C-alpha cells in the first residue's frame, strides 16, 4: 500500500531514506558533539580585579617588602605620632604617611622601602647612597599633584573622579619606563613619535585648508591611528565620521585637554631647556599609551578620594 | 558511474580531518592540560 | 560484480567492495586507538569532575 | 524537568520512526 | 573504481608535507624544548 | 597485469603495483625512524609531565 | 604509469631548493650560530 | 628500451634509464656532503643542548 | 627523451644568474667584510 | 640548433644593459666613492 512504487519497492530507491536520515543525525552529533567539548573544556571568564583604590591595577602581591622592613615601619610608627620632616605631605599623620607609602607609592613601583631611604632612621635625608632617589620621588610627587590640579579637573564629572598616582605611569617598574613600545608600532614607522612642537587646539586641523598636502594628512593620520590604539575603541570614539572636524561626540574636548597636558608635561618636566640636565623623566618623552595603555580609562587610575588631600584633583 | 559511494569517502574524510585538526587547535588553546609548556 | 553478496549487489561493484572492506578495517582501528586515548587522558586529568 | 522531558521526547521519535522505517522497508 | 591512484599518492602527499610542516613550526613557536636557542 | 595478485586484480594494473611497493616500503620505513625520533625526545624532555 | 618522470622531477627539485633556502633562511635568522656577524 | 632491467621495463624508457642514474648519483652524493657539514656544524656549535 | 637540452640550460642559467645576485646582496647587506664602505 | 642567434644576442645584451644601470645606482647610492657631490 503505497503511492511512491519506484521510492519504497526499488533497492536503489530504498536505500535514500536510511542514507538521508543517516547523514541528519551523523551532522547533528557532530555540531553537539563538538559544541561541548568546547564549552566543557574552555576556561573560566577573566574577572576584573576590586582593589578599593585602584581600577585595574593591584597591589597586593606583596614579597618585594622585606619581612624585616615592616617591623622598622612598626617601630617607627610608635615612636613619634607626628612627621618630623614633610615638604609635600604637610597635612598627614605618619600612620596615614605610613599606610600611604606601603599602599601607593611602592606599589606602584613595587620596590622595597630601602630603594628611597634608610630603614633605621625613616626621616634622614642624606646619610646613605641612595638619597637622589628620594629627591626625584620628591619632584615626582610634586609633578602629580600639579598634573591633578590643573588638567584633570577641567574635565566633566560623568568622566570619573579618577585621579592620577604613581601607579598610573610607572605601572609596578621603578625604572625602564618605556612609551612607544614595538607592540604599538604596528603600522607605523618605529621612529615615528607624537608631534609635540605644536598647538593643539587647531594644531592638527587639515580638513580644507589648501595649504597643505597628503603629507600633512599622512601625518596626522598617524597621530589619529596612535590616539586609536592607546584608547582601543576604534576611530568612532571621538568622531563622526561624516564630518570629522565636527564637535559632537564630547571625548573631542576632553582629548584637547589631553593633548594639552601632554605637551605641558613634555615643555616643563621631560625636557626644561634641555633634556640632558635639569630634567626629571630621563629625557623619556609621554605618549596617550605610557597611561592608559589600551582602556579609556588608565588601569592605574585611583578613585576618587583616595590619594593624599594635597595630592587630589581638589585640594 | 554511480557517485554514491565516492561522494560519501570524500565528504567523510574531510569532515574527519577538520574536525580533528579543529579539536586539537581548541585543546591547546584552552590551557587546562599542561601540555607543551603548560 | 560476482564477489559481492545477493544482499548487496544492486549497490555494490566488484571493484568498490574491497575498497569498503579497507575502509571498514581502518575505521575499527582507528576506534579502538581513539578509545584507548581517552582512556588514558581519562586516567591522566579528569575533563568532567 | 529539563533532562526528563528531553530524553521522553527523543525516545518517542526514536520508537516512531524505528515503526515507520520497518512499515516501509517491508 | 571509485579513485584513481595518483589522486590518492597527491592528496597523502601533499597531507603529508603540509602536516610535517604545521607540527615543525607549531613546537618551535611554543617555547617548551630549547631548541634554536632557547 | 599479470603480477599482480588474484584478489587485487580489479584495482590495479601491472605498473602501479610496483610503485606501490615503493611507496608502502617508505611508509614503514618513515614510521620506525618517526617511531625512534619520539622516543628520543621524549628521553630528552617530556612534554605530557 | 602512474606519474611522468618529468613532473616527478620536476617537483623534487623545486621542493628541494624551496626547502633549501627556507632552512637557510631561519637558521640565519634565529641569531643561534655567531654567522654573519654573530 | 633493451638496457631496462626486465623488473622495471613496464616503467622506464631507454633514454630515462641514463638521466635516472645521474640523479641517483647527484643525490647519493649531496647526502654524503650533507651529513659531513651536519656533522661539521654540531662540531661547532650543537643546536640541541 | 624526458627534457629539451634548451630548457635545461635556461633554467640552469636563470637560477645561477638570480643565486650569484641573492648572494652578493645578502653579502653587502651583512656589514661584515668592510667592503664598500664597511 | 639549440637556440637561435638572434635570441642570444638580445638576452646577452639585455642582462649586459640591467647590470651595468644596477652596478651604477648600487655604487652611487652607496655613498663610499664621493662622485656627484660626496
Ligand atoms: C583530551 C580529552 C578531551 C577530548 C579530546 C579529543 C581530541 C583531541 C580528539 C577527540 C576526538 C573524538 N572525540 Mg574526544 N575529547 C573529550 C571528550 C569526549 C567525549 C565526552 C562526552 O566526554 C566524547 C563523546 C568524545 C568523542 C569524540 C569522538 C567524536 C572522536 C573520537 C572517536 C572517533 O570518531 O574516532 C574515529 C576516528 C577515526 C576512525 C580516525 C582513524 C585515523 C587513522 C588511524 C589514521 C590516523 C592518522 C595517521 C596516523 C596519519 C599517518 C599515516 C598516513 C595516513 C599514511 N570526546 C575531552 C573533552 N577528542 C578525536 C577525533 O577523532 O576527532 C576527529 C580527536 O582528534
Ligand atoms: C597514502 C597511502 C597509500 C597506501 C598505503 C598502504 C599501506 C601503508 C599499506 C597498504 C596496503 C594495502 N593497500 Mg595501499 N595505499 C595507497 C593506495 C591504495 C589503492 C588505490 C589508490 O587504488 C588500493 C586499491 C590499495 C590497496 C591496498 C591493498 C592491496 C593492501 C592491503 C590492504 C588490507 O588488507 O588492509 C586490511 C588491513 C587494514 C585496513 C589495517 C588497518 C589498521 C588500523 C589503521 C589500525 C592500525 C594499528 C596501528 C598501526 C597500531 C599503532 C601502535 C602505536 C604504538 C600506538 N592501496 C595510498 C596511495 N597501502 C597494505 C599492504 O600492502 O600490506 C602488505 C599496507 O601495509
Ligand atoms: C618531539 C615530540 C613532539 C612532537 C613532534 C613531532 C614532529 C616534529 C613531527 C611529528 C610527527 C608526527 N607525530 Mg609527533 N610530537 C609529539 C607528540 C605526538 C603525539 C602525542 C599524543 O603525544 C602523537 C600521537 C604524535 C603523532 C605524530 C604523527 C602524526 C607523526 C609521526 C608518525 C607518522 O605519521 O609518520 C609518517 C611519516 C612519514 C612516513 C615520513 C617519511 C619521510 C621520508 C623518510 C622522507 C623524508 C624527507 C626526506 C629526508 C627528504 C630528502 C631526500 C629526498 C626525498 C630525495 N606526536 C610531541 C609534542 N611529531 C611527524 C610528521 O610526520 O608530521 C607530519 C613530524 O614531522
Ligand atoms: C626525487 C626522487 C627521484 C628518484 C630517486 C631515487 C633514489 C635516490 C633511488 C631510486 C631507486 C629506485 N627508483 Mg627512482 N627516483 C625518482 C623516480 C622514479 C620513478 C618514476 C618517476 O617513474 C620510478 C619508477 C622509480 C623507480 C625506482 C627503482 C628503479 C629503484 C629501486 C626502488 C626500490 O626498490 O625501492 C624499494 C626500497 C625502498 C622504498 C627503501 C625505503 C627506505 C626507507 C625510506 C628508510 C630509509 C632509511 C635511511 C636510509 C636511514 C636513515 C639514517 C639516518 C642517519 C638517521 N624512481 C625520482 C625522480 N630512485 C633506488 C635505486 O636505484 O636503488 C639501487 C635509489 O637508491
Ligand atoms: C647547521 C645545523 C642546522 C641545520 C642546517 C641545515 C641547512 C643549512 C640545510 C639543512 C638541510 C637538511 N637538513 Mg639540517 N640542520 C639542523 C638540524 C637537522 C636535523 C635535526 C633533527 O637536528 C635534521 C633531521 C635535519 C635534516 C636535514 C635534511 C632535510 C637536509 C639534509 C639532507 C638531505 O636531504 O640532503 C639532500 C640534499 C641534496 C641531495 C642536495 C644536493 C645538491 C647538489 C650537491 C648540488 C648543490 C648545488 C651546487 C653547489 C650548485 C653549483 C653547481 C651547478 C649545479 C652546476 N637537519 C640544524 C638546525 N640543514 C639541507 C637541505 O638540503 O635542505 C633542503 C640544508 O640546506
Ligand atoms: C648554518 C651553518 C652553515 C650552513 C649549513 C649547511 C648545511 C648543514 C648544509 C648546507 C648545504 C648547502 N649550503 Mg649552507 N650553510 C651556511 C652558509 C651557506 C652559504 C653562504 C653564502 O654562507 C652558501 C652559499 C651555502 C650554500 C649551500 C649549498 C652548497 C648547499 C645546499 C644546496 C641546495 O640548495 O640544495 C637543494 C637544491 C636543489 C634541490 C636544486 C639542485 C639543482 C641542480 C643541482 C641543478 C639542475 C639544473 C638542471 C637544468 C635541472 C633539470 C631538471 C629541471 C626540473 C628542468 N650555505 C652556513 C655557513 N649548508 C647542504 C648541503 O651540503 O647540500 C649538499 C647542507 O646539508
Ligand atoms: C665572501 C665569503 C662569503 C661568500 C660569498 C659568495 C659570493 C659573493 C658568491 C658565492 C658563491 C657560492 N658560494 Mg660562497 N660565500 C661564503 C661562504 C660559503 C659557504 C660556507 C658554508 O661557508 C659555502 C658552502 C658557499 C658556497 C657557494 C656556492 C653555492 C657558490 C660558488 C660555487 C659555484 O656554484 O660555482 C659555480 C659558479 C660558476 C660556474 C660561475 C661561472 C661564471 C662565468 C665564468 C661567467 C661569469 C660572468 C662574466 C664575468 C660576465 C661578463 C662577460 C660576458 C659573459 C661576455 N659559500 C661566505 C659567507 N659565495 C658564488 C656563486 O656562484 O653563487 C651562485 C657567488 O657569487
Ligand atoms: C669603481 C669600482 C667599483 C666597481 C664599479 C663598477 C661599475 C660602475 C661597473 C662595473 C662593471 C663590472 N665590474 Mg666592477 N666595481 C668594483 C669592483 C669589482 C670587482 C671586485 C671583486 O672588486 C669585480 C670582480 C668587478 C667586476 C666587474 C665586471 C662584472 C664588470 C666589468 C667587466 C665587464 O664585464 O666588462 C664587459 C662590459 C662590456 C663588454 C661593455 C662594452 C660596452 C661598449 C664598449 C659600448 C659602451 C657604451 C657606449 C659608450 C654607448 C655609446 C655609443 C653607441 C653604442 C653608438 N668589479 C668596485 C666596487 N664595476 C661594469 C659593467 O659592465 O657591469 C655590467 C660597470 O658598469
Ligand atoms: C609618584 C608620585 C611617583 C613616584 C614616587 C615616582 C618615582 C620615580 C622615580 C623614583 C623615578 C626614578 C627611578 C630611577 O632611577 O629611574 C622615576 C622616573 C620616572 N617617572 Fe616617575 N614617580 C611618580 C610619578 C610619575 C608619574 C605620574 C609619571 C607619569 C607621568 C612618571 C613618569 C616617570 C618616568 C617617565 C620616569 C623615567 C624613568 C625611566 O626608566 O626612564 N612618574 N619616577
Ligand atoms: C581614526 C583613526 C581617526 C581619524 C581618521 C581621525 C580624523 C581626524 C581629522 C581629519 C582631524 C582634523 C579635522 C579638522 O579639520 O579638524 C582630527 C582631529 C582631532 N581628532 Fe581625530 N581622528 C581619528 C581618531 C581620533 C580619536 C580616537 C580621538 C579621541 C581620542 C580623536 C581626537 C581628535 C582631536 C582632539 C582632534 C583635534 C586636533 C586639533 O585640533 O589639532 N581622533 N581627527
Amino acid at each position: 500500500p503505497t503511492l511512491f512504487p519506484e521510492i519504497t519497492n526499488t533497492v536503489r530507491g530504498r536505500f535514500y531514506i536510511v542514507a538521508g536520515i543517516i547523514s541528519v543525525v551523523m551532522a547533528v552529533a557532530s555540531i553537539a558533539i563538538f559544541w561541548w567539548i568546547f564549552y566543557t573544556i574552555t576556561p573560566a571568564p577573566a574577572p576584573p580585579l576590586q582593589n578599593p583604590i585602584y581600577v585595574n591595577y593591584t597591589q597586593e602581591p606583596t614579597d618585594y617588602i622585606s619581612a624585616e622592613s615592616l617591623a622598622a615601619m612598626n617601630a617607627y610608627i610608635q615612636a613619634n605620632p607626628q612627621p618630623q620632616a614633610v615638604q609635600v605631605l604637610k597635612g598627614m599623620t605618619t600612620a596615614q604617611i605610613s599606610a600611604y607609602m606601603v599602599a601607593q607609592v611602592s606599589g606602584g613601583l613595587k620596590v622595597d622601602c630601602s630603594y628611597c631611604h634608610n630603614i633605621a632612621n625613616f626621616a634622614q635625608q642624606d646619610g646613605y647612597p641612595n638619597a637622589a632617589k628620594k629627591v626625584t620621588a620628591r619632584k615626582m610627587m610634586l609633578m602629580s599633584a600639579d598634573l591633578n590640579q590643573n588638567y584633570t579637573a577641567k574635565l566633566p564629572a560623568s568622566v570619573g573622579g579618577y585621579q592620577i598616582t604613581c601607579a598610573t605611569c610607572h605601572n609596578g617598574k621603578a625604572a625602564g619606563l618605556e612609551p612607544y613600545p614595538i607592540e604599538i608600532m604596528n603600522t607605523l614607522p618605529n621612529d615615528w613619535r607624537l608631534p609635540l612642537e605644536l598647538d593643539y587646539p587647531g594644531g592638527l586641523v587639515v580638513t580644507g585648508r589648501k595649504d597643505v598636502s597628503n603629507h600633512e594628512v599622512e601625518q596626522n593620520q598617524f597621530a589619529m591611528y596612535h590616539m586609536n590604539v592607546s584608547m582601543g575603541q576604534g576611530c568612532t570614539f571621538c568622531h563622526n565620521a561624516r564630518y570629522f572636524p565636527s564637535y559632537e561626540i564630547a571625548q573631542k574636548n576632553h582629548s584637547i585637554i589631553m593633548l594639552q597636558m601632554t605637551k605641558h608635561i613634555q615643555e616643563t618636566y621631560v625636557a626644561p631647556g634641555g633634556r640632558i640636565a635639569d630634567g626629571i623623566m630621563a629625557g623619556k618623552s609621554p605618549s596617550c599609551w605610557l597611561c592608559h595603555q589600551g582602556a579609556n580609562i588608565p588601569p592605574g587610575a585611583a578613585k576618587p578620594g583616595q590619594v593624599p588631600a594635597v595630592l587630589s584633583s581638589t585640594p | 558511474r554511480p557517485f554514491e559511494f565516492r561522494t560519501s569517502v570524500v565528504v567523510s574524510t574531510l569532515l574527519g580531518l577538520v574536525m580533528a585538526l579543529l579539536i586539537h587547535f581548541v585543546v591547546l588553546s584552552s590551557g587546562a592540560f599542561n601540555w607543551l609548556r603548560a | 560484480n560476482d564477489l559481492v553478496p545477493d544482499q548487496w549487489k544492486p549497490l555494490f561493484n566488484n571493484a568498490q567492495w574491497l575498497v569498503h572492506d579497507i575502509v571498514v578495517k581502518t575505521i575499527y582501528g582507528g576506534l579502538i586507538i581513539a578509545v584507548i586515548a581517552h582512556v588514558l587522558c581519562w586516567a591522566w586529568t579528569p575533563w568532567i569532575r | 524537568m529539563a533532562p526528563f522531558l528531553m530524553a521522553f521526547f527523543t525516545i518517542v521519535l526514536i520508537v516512531a520512526t524505528l515503526y515507520f522505517l520497518s512499515m516501509i522497508m517491508s
